[PDB]
This record gives C-alpha cells, sequence and structure tokens, in this order.
C-alpha cells in the first residue's frame, strides 16, 4: 500500500455512490477550502523526446525529471538545488557552487526555468496555497504521461493533478487530505472532501472528472506496481 | 508540448 492505493480506494468510494444522481446535491455543502493543497504544478514543458519534463510548483520553484530518471529541483530562492539520483540519494547542491558534472543538467534546467517565465501562465494563480508544516518539504514528480485529454503529474507527497487540454480545466488530488481541488474553465476553484462529495453528491461535470481520474489513478498505480515487482527482482 | 501560454 501507498499514497496512490489510498487515493484509489477514496476515489472508487465516491465513484461508487453515484454523485450526480443524489436526491438533493448539494455539492456547495462538500466544499472544503481549508483543504486546499501546499503545492501543485502551475507550469510544465514536455521536452520528453530529448531531455525530460520540466516544471514549476506554485510556490515558484522548478524541477525537471530528466530521461535517465534523475531529478534536479531547484528552490523558489533561485539558488539551492536538489540533485536526485536513480538510486534515491539526494545531494545538496547550488547554481553557483556546484559539480562540473552536472553543468549540462543545471543548464537544461535554467533553460526550462527561463521558458516557463517567459511563456507560461501560472496555474492557480488566484489561490494562496495551504502553509505547510515542519514536514511539508518540497515535493518532486515522482512519475508522469499524458493522454489525448490530459497530462496527469503524479507528486512525492501523494498528490495526483490532471490537467484537461481542451477546456483547461484541472483536478489536484490530495491523498492526505482525502480532498479534491477542481478547477473550472472560467479559473475559478474549489476544494472538496471526497467522503463530503460522497455524502452530498455534485454536478455531472465534477462527477465525470472524478471517473476519469479514477482511470488515471488506476493506471499511476500499474506502473508503480510493475517497477516496484522489477526492483524486488 | 507545453502548458498555457
Amino acid at each position: 500500500d501507498c499514497h496512490l492505493s489510498d487515493m484509489l480506494q477514496q476515489l472508487h468510494s465516491v465513484n461508487a455512490s453515484k454523485p450526480s444522481e443524489r436526491g438533493l446535491v448539494r455539492q456547495e455543502e462538500a466544499e472544503d477550502p481549508a483543504c486546499i493543497p501546499i503545492f501543485w504544478v502551475s507550469k510544465w514543458v514536455d521536452y520528453s523526446d530529448k531531455y525530460g519534463l520540466g516544471y514549476q510548483l506554485c510556490d515558484n520553484s522548478v524541477g525537471v525529471l530528466f530521461n535517465d530518471s534523475t531529478r534536479l529541483i531547484l528552490y523558489n530562492d533561485g539558488d539551492s538545488l536538489q540533485y536526485i539520483e536513480r538510486d534515491g540519494t539526494e545531494s545538496y547542491l547550488t547554481v553557483s557552487s556546484h559539480p562540473n558534472s552536472l553543468m549540462k543538467k543545471i543548464t537544461l534546467l535554467k533553460y526550462f526555468r527561463n521558458y516557463m517565465s517567459e511563456h507560461l501562465l501560472k496555474a492557480g494563480a488566484n489561490i494562496t496555497p495551504r502553509e505547510g508544516d515542519e514536514l511539508a518539504r518540497l515535493p518532486y514528480l515522482r512519475t508522469w504521461f499524458r493522454t489525448r485529454s490530459a497530462i496527469i503529474l503524479h507528486l512525492s507527497n501523494g498528490s495526483v493533478q490532471i490537467n484537461f487540454f481542451q477546456d483547461h480545466t484541472k483536478l489536484i488530488l490530495c491523498p492526505l487530505m482525502a480532498a479534491v481541488t477542481y478547477i473550472d474553465e472560467k479559473r475559478d476553484f474549489r476544494t472538496y472532501r471526497l467522503s463530503l462529495l460522497e455524502e452530498y453528491g455534485c454536478c455531472k461535470e465534477l462527477a465525470s472528472r472524478l471517473r476519469y481520474a479514477r482511470t488515471m489513478v488506476d493506471k499511476l498505480l500499474s506502473s508503480r506496481s510493475a517497477s516496484n515487482r522489477l526492483k524486488a527482482s | 508540448l507545453h502548458s498555457t501560454a
């Protein structure tokens, strides 16, 4: 069991209950703005052909998941770097003092940073994130994939974000809060506790997106299971 | 290949 299997349980329970078919859908009663996330992906660039997936988190930190499965994260101080090897070791470096071996990758991260700053909007620019406590470290991108309709971004804090290309709607799912934040086409946002959606129901729009979210989470879980099987030999 | 511009 992991963040993903907990999320799948949460989504299965709300979805099984057919929330848009409740006698009186009381979607507003399920809102819990206190559970807004601490982190989400505000910008991304898919350079996966050659290099990796670059992204900005809502605190203005940036990171990259490189094709060789290493990661580089740059804090919103603009100088502190965290590098993660394939096998998980974190090294703490800085833009000003770092091993020359990482020149190429640090240069790539700067390219993403600068590209995103020049060209891309900040998702959830109108959202004040939740304040994280002692242990709420900067997460990084655990894995991601794209479908015809969406990009799916899974962070190391357990959150799963799904951004829909067609209509710019977004979901941010957190298995710790057991909550979902939905950003609609007007960029209005609401956060819901999943158990309250099961209790009170919701509109067809949100219900459909939660069905898609479950499908995506099953995909993440199967990949995770596969890589764990390989890892355990 | 990128988020909203």
